[PDB]
């Protein structure tokens, strides 16, 4: 969920 | 002499020489080289195994994700030297293991710029030449392994  | 993040170091434990990224956590014995830069764009897969302290500790392998932090640590250890050794291929075990839904596409996540992703993702990434995996990368969302696909 890797996202800013 | 050595591309960005490379470190020429020697072990505590033995007294063997190896090579380190301070950047993509990445280990090897293998030198890594014999106003570029870097891409602006890169692609992608990784292995991510959450922890009791990940931000959603959740994944679609449990509900109730309740290995520390350190147990987490020792899985993505292992998972590396799998693939280092052959034994193991990492986009197998990303389908397998990874606590992401980016598991049902093998660990993919396709390309993304600077900006997108979580900064210790993103620094790690950027630093891969194609081809190339990280060491154990730390994030709010757990520890990745990540490879450079493009």
């Amino acid at each position: 969920e890797x996202a800013r | 002499k050595l591309p960005p993040g490379w470190e020429k170091r020697m072990s505590r434990s033995s007294g063997r020489v190896y090579y380190f990224n301070h950047i993509t956590n990445a280990s090897q014995w293998e030198r890594p080289s014999g106003g570029q830069g870097e891409p602006a764009r890169v692609r992608c897969s990784h292995l991510l195994v959450k922890h009791s302290q990940s931000r959603r500790p959740s994944s679609w392998r449990q509900e109730q994700i309740t290995r520390t932090q350190e147990e987490a640590l020792e899985l993505i250890n292992g998972y590396i030297q799998k693939i280092k050794s052959g034994e193991e291929d990492f986009e197998s075990l990303a389908s397998q293991f990874s606590d992401c839904s980016s598991a049902k596409a093998r660990g993919d996540l396709g390309a993304f710029s600077r900006g997108q992703m979580q900064k210790p993702f993103e620094d790690a990434s950027f630093a891969l030449r194609t081809g190339e995996m990280s060491g154990p990368v730390f994030t709010d969302s757990g520890i990745h392994i990540i490879l450079r696909t493009e």
